[PDB]
């Protein structure tokens, strides 16, 4: 069993109830997992506003975008939870902050609280197709120039619908509807039994 | 007998050139804790014509954008100067003595640089043209450098013709008195032979420029003539400064010699191109036009002096 | 504890002899004969090569290498067909499909190890209760033909046997380290 | 021996040596199997030993080894790569990512396999393929290059 | 048979296991290319080193093209290529006679044991392939043996279909690609100055794409279909067309035939695949015949496409820098002759 | 004609291999700098020329005026050169 | 029991501080031999 | 400005970049590096595969530091997991992490060598590589892409001889670093190659989430294994190695301090492995050992079912970064409390420096920015999962 030190569930906790007080226009809750991690939770409105409090305060200082992700709850009516985590190399402590952005509500940019956001924003567009306003230059970055389909959202097939073969008819690479020669054997692994109350 | 001896001094040369090949490819192996190629024949001496035939059999690719002339006349005219600038060298004798010998190696050393900026017209390709500019450049630069290094040389021997070195080089090498300068013929020696140190002209991981669109046979005759360049400077080096010991009576002990020191010379700049990186495009210029060339010119005017006020004109002829 | 490269301590004023032992370094080049030196050492070491085809590269017995199927000294394959090497595969490669054989033992009909799609991670290895399928030694297994690399039953069960003396010396060694 | 049969076969025989002996390959360098050339390339396995050059640009390339996953981004690469190679040309496919998908081959951004997009010559298997393995496949290369009869085959056609 | 499974694409099955001879050939890459994207078993009968066939190998799906060692004149290797096939398509066919094989070999002998054969295994059908205006009495001894053989095949196989193709229109073609490399000679001779020899290109895939619908349609037996084109050519206006797309100037100067047979032996004479053939150059000026016939194209389900419209991809390679990036619509369209 | 002769062979040597070589197998680049240091490499190479007669000019009777001479021009040179440093030519 | 354990008593010592050593002639003197070859080769 | 594509097969490329280069004349006035020609689909394969059988795919994210990408995993499901690994394991993971910090800056400080031009550096250490790829093979069976991490412990124990033959490696590799280092550090050509190019000030580092040596090269003192120390971190003594000035030079000068330092970590660790299990004793985390599952049936079954399922790790989510040779690599593991993840974003120490590229490569040659790319010890798999 890990070692915890509570020491941390209580500094980060204080922190998060001092983020929310400055900053209650948008924190709409602010947890401790039990891994001593903090997640304020802010709505996306508030995306510019919380960063910047956090990049530039003297109590509070998060220098460094570590990551920019959004998982897809499809379930969730936002279905994007975009996930901020930084870090601050003068409190050494990470905190993260995650909004909510559905598929065509889109979420401010925050290049100019951080400029390393500029690649995750581009990400985050690529693979789910969340759209961020004020974005230098928002573009495909991972996936192929004709790609058509936002890839990492739970609704895309892993396989995708399109692949790659050359012609010799038409003396050029051709895409084509993809056709598997042994599909992705669907393992279920879910048991049908319970672990703990959690 | 002519002929014979046109024969003996072109086909050894070639032959030479492709061991050099070999040479460099275990030189630079060794020092870098691996065999080299040693599995072709025995000991790789077959490893040269090897590739030599399967460079000649494989397609030679005339890109459909480029010339077909300013693409085949560059390389016949890099093998034709290089194995031609043979023609009046001093070993002992030379086969073709001529009154104004060296200008004549800098005449057709010049020529060599049209080459490289007719490939890279005619490959019709950015990465070539970018190359052959920057190339030119650095050949002409190392150029004016080189012409005055041997301008000095030149006052202290009295002549043009490389045969008078053999009789002003019979007591000390011109490497003890001018050896400021022999380091920078060497060091220009590299640079106009493209080598490591400077060889941007056709950098790999910059523009993988001279022979991007060449592949096969025009690839193989640059080739061949930068290798036998690579020898013939150093060779040149092999006259000027170091000065083999002659003996009138046994012509070949100064053969010899020539034989030993072009052959430790040539090993040189192997050795040079394993242990430095390559220098950047500007670095190499700032080197020539601000720390060369500065030298140069003063050293030259140094050597118009040495002579007149330690009495010791040399003497014409 | 930190350490700081590349930073002068302080400003050693030039001394004559200083200077000269400089400008020495630029006009003489002194450091870039230091680098020939050293080259010109390791020219004189022993090469570190091996013949490839005569002399070969040491894998110790762990070496995952090239899939086989063993079969127990009796005669009888070892695979049961619990296909749980078929659950654990990370790509999907192998495709195990029973019935029970006519002695009534459980066997497995077809086994189809694709080894372009395997990434030879070695957990099959790993997994197997009887421990059928195994990592083997031979690593040099390159095809002229796609097909060639799929394998089926009868091809790994052959490679099984030719390879089965060193598959048991090699699983005789790790067998206490697992 | 005298027949116009013998002195094809020889000479022939004398083209696939020159091919075999030298063969400057070139490598995409995707992925990490690059890396386990990159040590074929280094001391314990030298390569040039063979007489294989560590690094040949398209052109000057007899052989291309395609290391590492081809996603479809660099499909259509690699084609022109080939296309552009001098004719005399052979494909090495090497990782379980090239010849094959590999763990990858279910994505929707790998193709699976080099073979949809080049002609491929040997598959040298292996997630790293180790680099004797590749010196394998590059000396099985050579093998294939020795049997080929291109002269026979004018002659008698 | 093997029930048809799949979406069409690769990777899918289509149940056509077909022994294809000449598939090395401009028109047979081409028939493999359609036969492996539509998923049939595809046995590639060759003889040319393995190098030479690589380019097939892309092409069609994991065993789904299998690869046979064969010699004409050995009866043996015709008889296990056609063991497990039911289509054999026939393609064989050259344009100079070789040394070792002769018009009537690549055409009529050659083509005809194959079909013997395959009759002996028990194939459904047979696809025998003969140039267009072939009479028995044709005046290149190629057409001329050609018809010899679409008779003959008949008696070892009846009800074999036997498309017959005009001069075949696309990359790696001859008849768009000898024109445009008329260029290397500074002038390029026409007889008759170009004129009354009008002549009906087709695209190269149109002819696959028959040849391919023939092999899965049961309406085709015994038929001698005609894939012709979408539009027919005076000579004149192909050749100036060809060099207009090349940008290359045009001279067409007319030169008295009985000379030019003779320049075509000359170059026949070559011992690596003369260019032009005595036969050749009076295919060339061998006037297309008229469209009266079981049709072929769009009979069989493809329409035909027009020259122009893919003319531009064959004739680039032979373009300078300078035209490069010309496109079709710059340059001007050739006149059809009804005639 | 002795040269000529070596010449004419190293051609036909060269023009041999190129001939088997293809029959045995059977927009806007401009930098002022580059054209500044072409200019200024002809300007250096019209001045090896005035410079090359030096050696038959050493034994000339005069040698004061020889050396007073050529003193001038390489130090005139050299202060172009000094110049052009100054300048922004050849900081590329 | 049998673990792939350090010895005992611990492994001896590694060095991983740079040992590049500063040898060369001085540079004064280093001169004064260039100097004297073109001295004397002028001679 | 004449552009040009630094296109995949070039050499300097990694294999497969294609830098979009606006070239003012031979001075390049942007860049906007076009990557993704080798998104592999890493983090949407992963939610389809159970908790182990991902491990092996991130051994394959930066491909030539394993190891310690598969340490950020293993410590991430562990976290989410509640579970410790056992003290032995803990040692050898900080042994094999630093063999992969040599790894990867013998790959990066010889390579960018090969890109500038100097080639007898990379001979000199691969040979050197290979010798440490035994060990990673030797207790693996892998020479790369081992797999011996395990997301509860490590796999197997040490060979018996291991520790020994690392003894004799870490004795004579210091000299063999001093070796390049002679060739490669005071060579006027490579100084002025690397020296004042690229440099980053300290806040930029910061803002552009730099992270690496690229931060500690600027002076600012971060490293993960010191501040935040992960596995034992806490227990072994080294110097973080801070450049002062940020120029291509004291980066590559840390890189080689970093080297000399985990010589110095190495060493600690073989002096100091505690007896002990590899791997944490709860079978419903790492499966049961081969005897045991051979001769008891709460064995079996625990080997079945972790197999077959999976570890079924508890619902929750985690962001664990730790110091990866390139610099933080940390995956956040979002889970369902099912075996299988939900999530896995690996931030890749790599996205955030090549967008440093256009800003660090300001005013700069085309050559410059080929050492560029060389110092920010790029592997294009971890950009482009
Ligand atoms: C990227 O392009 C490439 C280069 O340029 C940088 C290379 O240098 C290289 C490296 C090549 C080498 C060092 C080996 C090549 C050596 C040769 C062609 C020399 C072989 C010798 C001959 C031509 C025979 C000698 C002369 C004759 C023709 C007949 C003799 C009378 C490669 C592989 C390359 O692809
Ligand atoms: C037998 C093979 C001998 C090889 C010698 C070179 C490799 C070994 C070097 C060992 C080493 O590290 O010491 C270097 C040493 C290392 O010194 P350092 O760079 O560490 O510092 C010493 C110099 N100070 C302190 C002043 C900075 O370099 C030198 O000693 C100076 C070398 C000057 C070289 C000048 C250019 C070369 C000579 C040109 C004139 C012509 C000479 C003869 C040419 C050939 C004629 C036939
Ligand atoms: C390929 C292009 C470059 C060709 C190679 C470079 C050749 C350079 C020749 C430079 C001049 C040589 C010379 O001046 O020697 C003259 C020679 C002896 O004259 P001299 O030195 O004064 O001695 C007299 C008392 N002994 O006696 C002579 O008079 C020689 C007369 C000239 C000999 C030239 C030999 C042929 C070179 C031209 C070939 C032309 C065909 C190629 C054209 C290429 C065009 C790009
Ligand atoms: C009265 C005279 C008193 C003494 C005068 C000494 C004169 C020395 C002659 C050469 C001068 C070269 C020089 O001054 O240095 C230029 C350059 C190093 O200069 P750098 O550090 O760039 O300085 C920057 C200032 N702008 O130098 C270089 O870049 C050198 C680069 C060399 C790359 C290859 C080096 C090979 C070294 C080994 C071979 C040396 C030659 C030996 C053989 C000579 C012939 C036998
Ligand atoms: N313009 C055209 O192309 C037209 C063609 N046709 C007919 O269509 C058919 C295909 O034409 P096309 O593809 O251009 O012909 P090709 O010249 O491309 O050759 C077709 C194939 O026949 C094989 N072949 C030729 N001679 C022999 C032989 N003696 N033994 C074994 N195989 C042989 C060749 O194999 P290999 O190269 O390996 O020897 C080649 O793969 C021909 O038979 C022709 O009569 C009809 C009208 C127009
Ligand atoms: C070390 O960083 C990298 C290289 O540059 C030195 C590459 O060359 C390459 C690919 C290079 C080739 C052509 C083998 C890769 C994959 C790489 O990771
Ligand atoms: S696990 Fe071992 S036994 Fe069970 S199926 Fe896979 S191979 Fe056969
Ligand atoms: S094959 Fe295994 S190793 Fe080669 S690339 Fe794909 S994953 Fe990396």
């Amino acid at each position: 069993v890990r070692p915890r030190s509570d020491v941390t569930h209580k500094q980060l906790s204080a922190f998060g109830e001092y983020v929310a007080e400055i900053l209650p226009k948008y924190v709409q809750q602010v947890q401790v997992s039990c891994l001593d991690e903090l997640e304020i939770c802010i709505h996306p409105d508030g995306v510019i506003p919380t960063l910047t409090f956090l990049r530039d305060h003297t109590n509070a200082q998060f220098k460094s975008l570590a990551d920019l992700t959004a998982v897809d709850v499809p379930t969730r009516q936002n279905r994007f939870e975009i996930v901020y985590n930084l870090l601050s190399l003068r409190f050494n402590s990470r905190i993260r902050v995650k909004t909510y952005a559905d598929e065509l509500t889109p979420i401010d940019s925050i290049v100019s609280v951080h400029i390393a956001a500029n690649w995750y924003e581009r990400e985050v567009w690529d693979m789910f197709g969340v759209f961020f306003f004020n974005h230098p230059d928002l573009r495909r970055i991972l996936t192929d120039y004709g790609f058509e389909g936002h890839p990492f959202r739970k609704d895309f097939p892993l396989t995708g619908y399109v692949e790659l073969r050359y012609d010799d008819e038409v003396k050029r690479v051709v895409a084509e509807p993809v056709e598997l020669a042994q599909e992705f054997r669907k393992f279920d692994l879910n048991s049908p039994w319970e672990a703990f109350p959690a | 007998m002519f002929f014979i001896n046109i024969l003996t001094l072109l086909v050894p040369i070639l032959i030479a050139m492709a061991f050099l090949t070999l040479v460099e490819r275990k030189i630079l192996g060794y020092m870098q804790l691996r065999k080299g190629p040693n599995i072709v024949g025995p000991y790789g001496i077959l490893q040269p014509f090897a590739d030599a035939m399967k460079l000649f059999m494989k397609e030679p690719m005339r890109p459909l954008t480029t010339s077909m002339s300013l693409f085949i006349i560059a390389p016949t005219l890099s093998l034709t100067l290089a194995l031609s600038l043979w023609v009046p060298l001093p070993m002992p004798h030379p086969l073709i003595n001529l009154n104004l010998g060296i200008l004549f190696i800098l005449a057709t050393s010049s020529l060599s640089v049209y080459s490289i900026l007719w490939s890279g017209w005619a490959s019709n390709s950015k990465y070539s043209l970018f190359g052959a500019l920057r190339a030119v450049a650095q050949t002409i630069s190392y150029e004016v450098t080189m012409a005055i290094i041997l301008l000095s040389v030149l006052l202290m021997n009295g002549s043009y013709s490389l045969q008078t070195l053999i009789t002003t080089q019979e007591h000390m090498w011109l490497l003890l008195p001018a050896w400021p300068m022999a380091m920078m013929w060497f060091i220009s020696t590299l640079a106009e032979t493209n080598r490591a140190p400077f060889d941007l002209t056709e950098g790999e991981s910059e523009l993988v420029g001279f022979n991007v669109e060449y592949a096969a046979g025009p690839f193989a005759l640059f080739f061949m003539a930068e290798y036998t360049n690579i020898i013939l400077m150093n060779a040149l080096t092999t006259i000027i400064f170091l000065g083999p010991l002659y003996y009138i009576n046994l012509p070949e002990l100064y053969s010899t010699n020539f034989m030993m020191e072009a052959l430790l010379l040539s090993s040189t700049f192997l050795w040079i191109r394993a242990s430095y990186p390559r220098f950047r495009y500007d670095q190499l210029m700032h080197l020539l036009w601000k720390n060369f060339l500065p030298l140069t010119l003063a050293l030259c005017m140094w050597h118009i002096s040495l002579p007149i006020f330690t009495a010791g004109v040399p003497p014409y002829m | 504890t930190y350490k700081y490269v590349n930073k002068k301590e302080q400003e050693s004023e030039v001394d004559m002899k200083s200077a000269t032992d400089n400008a020495a370094r630029i006009l003489m080049w002194t450091e870039l004969i230091r680098g020939l030196g050293m080259t010109l050492s390791y020219l004189f070491r022993e090469p570190a090569t091996i013949n490839y085809p005569f002399e070969k590269g040491p894998l110790s017995p762990r070496f995952r290498g090239e899939h086989a199927l063993r079969r127990y000294p009796s005669g009888e394959e070892r695979c049961i067909a619990c296909k749980l090497c078929e659950a654990i595969c990370p790509a999907q490669a192998i495709t195990i499909e029973a019935e029970p054989r006519a002695d009534g033992s459980r066997r497995t009909t077809r086994y189809d190890i694709d080894m372009t799609k395997c990434i030879y991670c070695g957990f099959c290895q790993e997994a197997c209760p009887v421990d059928a399928i195994v990592e083997g030694p031979n690593f040099e297994f390159s095809t002229e033909t796609h097909e060639e690399l799929l394998y089926n039953k009868e091809k790994l069960l052959n490679n099984g046997d030719k390879w089965e003396a060193e598959i048991a010396a090699n699983i005789q060694a790790d067998y206490l380290y697992r | 021996r005298s027949r116009a049969e013998y002195v094809v076969t020889k000479l022939d025989d004398l083209i696939n040596w020159a091919r075999r002996s030298s063969l400057w390959p070139m490598t995409f360098g995707l992925a990490c199997c690059a890396v386990e050339m990159m040590h074929m390339a280094a001391p314990r396995y030298d390569m040039d030993r063979f007489g294989v050059v560590f690094r040949a640009s398209p052109r000057q390339a007899d052989v291309m080894i395609v290391a590492g996953t081809l996603t479809n981004k660099m499909a259509p690469a690699l084609r022109k790569v080939y296309d552009q190679m001098p004719e005399p040309r052979y494909v090495v496919s090497m990782g379980s990512c090239a010849n094959g998908g590999g763990y990858y081959h279910y994505s929707y951004s790998v193709v699976r396999g080099c073979d949809r997009i080049v002609p491929v010559d040997i598959y040298v298997p292996g997630c790293p393929p180790t680099a004797e393995a590749l010196l394998y496949g590059i000396l099985q290369l050579q093998r294939k290059i020795k049997r080929e009869q291109k002269l026979k085959i004018w002659y008698r056609r | 048979a093997v029930i048809p499974h799949g979406k069409g694409g690769r990777s899918s099955v289509s149940g056509v296991v077909a022994t294809v001879f000449g598939a090395t050939g401009f028109l047979g890459r081409y028939v493999v290319n359609h036969l492996g994207r539509m998923g049939s078993q595809v046995i590639i009968p060759y003889r040319c080193d393995v190098y030479d066939i690589m380019h097939l190998r892309l092409m069609g799906d994991l065993g789904q093209l299998t690869f046979l060692e064969w010699d004409a004149r050995d009866k043996d290797s015709i008889r296990k290529a056609v063991q497990h096939s039911n289509v054999v398509i026939n393609l064989i066919g050259r344009e100079w006679e070789t040394r070792n094989f002769d018009f009537e070999d690549v055409f009529v002998n050659i083509p005809r044991a194959i079909a013997q054969a395959s009759k002996e295994a028990g194939v459904e059908r047979f696809i025998h392939v003969s140039h267009l205006n072939a009479s028995m009495k044709s005046s290149s001894k190629s057409l001329r043996s050609k018809a010899v053989g679409e008779k003959e095949v008949r008696s070892v196989f009846p009800e074999a279909i036997i498309i017959r193709p005009s001069d075949i229109f696309g990359r790696e073609d001859r008849f768009l690609n000898h024109f445009a490399n008329y260029r290397w000679f500074l002038a390029v001779p026409l007889v008759s100055l170009g004129f009354k020899t009008v002549k009906q290109p087709v695209y190269v895939a149109d002819v696959s794409k028959g040849i391919v619908n023939a092999t899965k349609d049961p309406d085709a037996v015994g038929k001698t279909f005609a894939f012709t084109g979408p539009n027919r050519y005076l000579l004149f206006h192909l050749v100036k067309y060809i060099f207009g797309m090349t940008h290359r100037t045009f001279i067409p100067y007319p030169l008295p035939l009985f000379v030019y047979s003779w320049i075509g032996k000359l170059f026949g004479l070559s011992p690596f695949e003369p260019w032009t053939t005595k036969d050749k150059v009076e295919r060339i000026h061998i006037s297309d015949v008229m469209p009266t016939d079981l049709p072929g194209l769009e009979d069989l389900g493809v329409q035909p496409t027009p020259l122009e419209l893919k003319s531009i991809e064959v004739l680039r390679r032979h373009r300078t820098y300078r035209w490069l990036s010309s496109e079709i619509e710059e340059t001007k369209p050739a006149k059809t002759v009804n005639y | 004609m002795n040269l000529y002769t070596v010449i004419f062979i190293n051609i036909l040597l060269s023009l041999t291999l190129i001939l088997v070589a293809f029959w045995l197998p059977q927009r806007l680049p401009f930098s002022m700098k580059f054209f500044l240091v072409a200019i200024t490499f002809l300007l250096f190479d019209l001045e090896i020329a005035l410079l090359l007669p030096l050696p038959w000019a050493i034994q000339t009777i005069k040698t004061s005026t020889m050396m007073i001479m050529a003193f001038i021009l390489v130090t005139i040179l050299s202060l172009g050169l000094a110049y052009e440093w100054t300048q922004k030519g050849l900081e590329w | 029991v049998k673990q792939d354990m350090p010895p005992p008593g611990g492994y001896g010592p590694i060095d991983y501080k740079r040992n590049l050593p500063r040898r060369g002639l001085s540079g004064y003197s280093m001169f004064a031999v260039g100097i004297g070859a073109l001295i004397f080769g002028y001679w | 400005n004449m552009t040009l594509n630094f296109g995949p097969q070039h050499p300097a490329a990694h294999g497969v970049l294609r830098l979009v280069l606006e070239l003012s004349g031979e001075m390049v006035r942007k860049c906007d590096p076009h990557i993704g020609l080798l998104h592999r689909g890493t983090e949407k394969l992963i939610e389809y595969k159970t908790y182990l059988q991902a491990l092996p795919y991130f051994d394959r994210l930066d491909y030539v530091s394993m190891m310690c990408n598969e340490q950020a995993y293993s410590i991430a499901v562990e976290k989410l997991l509640n579970i410790q690994p056992p003290p032995r394991a803990q040692w050898i993971r900080v042994l094999f992490g630093e063999i992969t910090r040599i790894l990867n800056h013998i790959m990066a400080v010889t390579t960018h060598a090969l890109d500038i031009g100097a080639m007898t550096p990379f001979f000199w250490m691969f040979e050197e590589r290979e010798k440490m790829f035994e060990f990673y093979e030797r207790v693996s069976g892998a020479r790369m892409h081992a797999a011996y991490i395990r997301p509860g412990g490590v796999h197997q124990d040490l060979p018996l001889g291991l520790l020994d033959d690392i003894y004799e490696f870490s004795k004579n590799f210091s000299l063999r670093i001093d070796e390049v280092e002679e060739m490669l550090t005071n060579n006027r050509i490579w100084r002025n190659r690397t020296v004042d190019i690229g440099v980053v000030t300290a806040e930029d580092a910061l803002n552009y989430g730099f992270s690496g040596v690229m931060l500690r090269g600027s002076g600012i003192q971060w490293d993960l294994r010191k501040t935040q120390p992960y596995d034992v971190y806490d227990q072994v003594e080294f110097d973080v190695p801070i450049g002062s000035r940020g120029d291509c030079y004291d980066r590559y000068l840390c890189r080689v301090e970093e080297m000399r330092q985990s010589l110095r970590i190495i060493e600690q660790c073989l002096n100091k492995m505690p007896p002990g299990e590899i791997k944490v004793d709860d079978a419903k985390v790492s499966p049961p050992k081969r005897a045991e599952m051979k001769t008891s049936m709460e064995s079996l079954i625990h080997h079945f079912k972790l197999y077959t399922e999976g570890y079924q790790v508890p619902p929750g989510a985690t962001y664990t970064a730790i110091e990866a040779p390139k610099g933080e690599f940390g995956v956040y593991l979002v889970s369902d409390g099912s075996s299988r993840p939900y999530r896995c974003k690996i931030k890749a120490p790599g996205f955030a420096h090549l967008a440093g590229l256009d800003k660090m490569s300001k005013g700069h040659m085309l050559a410059d920015v080929v050492a560029i790319i060389g110092t920010q010890d790029i592997v294009f798999g971890e950009i482009d999962r």
